[PDB]
């Protein structure tokens, strides 16, 4: 008989922070000999 | 795109042994003669 208007509220995820890693600063950070052993294992940092 | 080692070096550590102190039995008011020549032997310390 008698009617109000009620309201609600939602949240959908939509983006998501990027992120990028890269091999020359993680693995060996400034050093050569671990340079020369990393890339002995040929392209693994290439598809990170 | 790319993302070197500068030959300056902090070197400090706590020693573990004592000093020698041979300029303090060098420089000793007593002086031996040639006939007494006394001997002191120093072993496990820094110089
Ligand atoms: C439907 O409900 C609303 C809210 O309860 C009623 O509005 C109230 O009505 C009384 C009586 O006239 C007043 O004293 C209030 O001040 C009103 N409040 C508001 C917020 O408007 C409304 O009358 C009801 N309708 C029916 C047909 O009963």
């Amino acid at each position: 008989t008698n009617f109000t208007i009620a309201g609600h509220e939602e949240f959908i995820q939509t983006s998501s922070p990027k992120v990028t890693i890269d091999c020359s600063a993680f693995v060996c950070s400034n050093y050569a000999a671990c340079h020369d052993l990393l890339s002995e294992y040929g392209t693994f940092c290439d598809n990170i | 795109l790319s993302g070197v080692k500068p030959v300056a070096t902090v070197y400090r550590r706590i020693p573990n042994l004592p000093d020698c102190d041979i300029d303090n039995w060098l420089n000793n008011v007593s002086v031996p003669s040639p006939l007494n020549w006394e001997r002191r032997i120093f072993s496990n310390c820094n110089f």
